[PDB]
């Protein structure tokens, strides 16, 4: 059911970066344990990750430096709504 | 000696407790202009660049939104994020957390309305426009820039966010802002236009000087503080009231619609953004197109605290299957069927309050809205084989009336059949609740409402308006 | 129109 979503304005991606966002109900505490749950995984496979910030407030969730590979891994992570790789936005 | 911008938003008659944040680069905040009514909460999240140069984005648009002499909204007060960096660039992560900064700065120090400018724009983002949204419905009134590329908005986030004020640019002559490939956007997702070409504000190199740029965040910043003061005035208003109040009270079908490509004409509104001098609001909501199949569904829906009186459709191509008013979630949602190159969902959406409305469908001298008090605001038809004042007609077609329950509404019905484009329109007072067709000797492919004008395509055709006012 | 967001407009 979790989905992953990226820029499709090609020279507007930003790979590495990525903003997981948790279910409508879920809370804070939950958003931070299936963070670092994440980095949990990512470090058996000797990938090193930084959770950037956790979000709460408008949306549950958070923002992970991380490779693209740990997206299968980071999709099946429980209470995950949709994964999107961070983009450029610009003046107008 | 007054910029062209300010004049255009004054009405052709004319005679502080909202706070307004702004998300962008660098700000000189002492600038005259700006000086003591900007407070920069230091908030920052730009990414690393691949000193004057730094805030001039900034600088303009908090100086076109309340600066002393060249700001639309004078004594507006705003607070200042910075999410762009030198080379006026960001991230949606950046302007996530600067979002949820604003909105946990007002839980943790409550005021009064919020009007949180977005003068940026990338490419359409699931999470940016869902931020909007949740910050929209918690009752913050967001408005954006349509995009500066020559588009469709709906390509850009926040500028097709739900819920979100998408406004484009028009020059000093009235016409959309094109520059070769550049340009404004536009489309069902811009919500109205603004002065964007040639506006002068605070410029960044001194702390007296002024410069003279050009985008969508300047039509945007016109619209920000037009709400701002609008949000004084009457700070109980709702965002559905806020934007049905703003394309109310704009200027009407003075853009030059050529400058559009030809599918985007119907999908862009024709509206300049203007100040309320010193009633019932409806607002046409053009829906996501549906697809080429023949079960094939769009869906154009209002507001939640937004009544919905009518519904229509338009096929470009001409075969369709019409229209039906359904209830979804608890909600009337319009719902358009295709033929069959595709079809859009039109619908009326208005605001209505001491009113009841409901749904009846029946065949086509038979009244659908027989209960005493009741009118008839909107008609619809859809049939399934391609082959009297509260009362629907049709021709072997399934009519959906909509009927309001409603004190001071009061409902008159014009007609006018004649050719490509047959119009209608409500007298002045007048509000136009339905726009419907009347089919004939010739084939219609659509009916839509154009402010108060009620527009049938057809290639003997009849345009049917139902028109309300209130007592 | 300037490049922060340099031809000129009118
Ligand atoms: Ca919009």
């Amino acid at each position: 059911t979790a989905t992953f979503h990226r820029c499709a304005k090609d020279p507007w991606r930003l790979p590495g970066t990525y903003v997981v966002v948790l279910k409508e109900e879920t809370h804070l505490s939950q958003s931070e344990r299936t963070a670092r749950r994440l980095q949990a995984q990512a470090a058996r496979r000797g990938y090193l990750t930084k959770i950037l910030h956790v979000f709460h407030g408008l949306l549950p969730g958070f923002l992970v430096k991380m490779s693209g590979d740990l997206l299968e891994l980071a999709l099946k992570l429980p209470h995950v709504d949709y994964i999107e790789e961070d983009s450029s936005v610009f003046a107008q | 000696s007054i910029p062209w911008n300010l004049e255009r938003i004054t009405p052709p008659r004319y005679r502080s407790l909202v706070e307004v944040y702004l998300l962008d680069t660098s700000i000189q905040s002492d600038h005259r202009e700006i000086e003591g009514r900007v407070m920069v909460t230091d908030f920052e999240n730009v990414p690393e660049e691949d000193a004057s140069k730094c805030d001039s984005h900034g600088t303009h648009l908090a100086g076109v939104v309340s600066g002393r002499d060249a700001g639309v909204a004078k004594g507006a007060s705003m607070r200042s994020l910075r999410v762009l960096n030198c080379q006026g660039k960001g991230t949606v992560s950046g302007t996530l957390i600067g979002l949820e900064f604003i909105r946990k700065s007002q839980l943790v120090q409550p005021v009064g309305p919020l009007v949180v400018l977005l003068p940026l724009a990338g490419g359409y983002s699931r999470v940016l426009n869902a931020a909007c949204q949740r910050l929209a419905r918690a009752g913050v009134v967001l408005v954006t820039a349509a995009g500066n590329f020559r588009d469709d908005a709906c390509l850009y986030s926040p500028a097709s966010a739900p819920e979100v004020i998408t406004v484009g640019a028009t020059n000093a002559q009235d016409q959309p802002v094109t520059l070769g490939t550049l340009g404004t956007n536009f489309g069902r997702c811009v919500d109205l236009f603004a002065p964007g070409e040639d506006i002068i504000g605070a410029s960044s190199d001194c702390s007296t000087c002024f410069v003279s740029q050009s985008g969508t965040s300047q039509a945007a910043a016109h619209v920000a503080g037009i709400a701002a003061m609008m949000l004084s005035a009457e700070p109980e208003l709702t965002l559905a009231e806020l934007r049905q109040r703003l394309i109310h009270f704009s200027a009407k079908d003075v853009i030059n619609e050529a400058w559009f490509p030809e599918d985007q004409r119907v999908l862009t509104p024709n509206l300049v953004a203007a100040l309320p001098p010193s009633q019932l609001f409806c607002r046409t909501v053009w829906s996501a197109h549906s697809g080429p199949t023949r079960m094939a569904t769009a869906i154009a829906r209002c507001a939640p605290d937004e009544e919905l009186l009518s519904c229509s459709s338009f096929s470009r191509s001409g075969k369709r299957r019409g229209e039906r008013m359904e209830a979804q979630g608890g909600k009337l949602v319009c719902r358009a069927h295709n033929a069959g190159e595709g079809v859009y969902a039109i619908a009326r959406c208005c605001l209505l309050p001491q009113a009841n409305c409901s749904v009846h469908t029946a065949p086509p001298t038979r009244v659908h809205c027989h209960q005493q008090g009741h009118v008839l605001t909107g008609c619809s038809s859809h049939w399934e084989v391609e082959d009297q004042p509260n009362q629907c007609v049709g021709h072997e077609a399934s009519i959906h009336a909509s009927c309001c329950h409603a004190p001071g509404l009061e409902c008159k019905v014009k007609e006018h059949g004649i050719q490509e484009q047959v119009t209608v329109a409500c007298e002045e007072g007048w509000t136009l609740t339905g726009c419907s067709a009347l089919p004939g000797t010739s084939h219609v492919l659509g009916a839509y409402a154009v402010d108060n004008t009620c527009v049938v395509r057809s290639r003997a055709v009849t345009a049917v308006a139902i028109c309300c006012r209130s007592r | 129109f300037v490049s922060t967001t340099d031809r000129p407009c009118g």
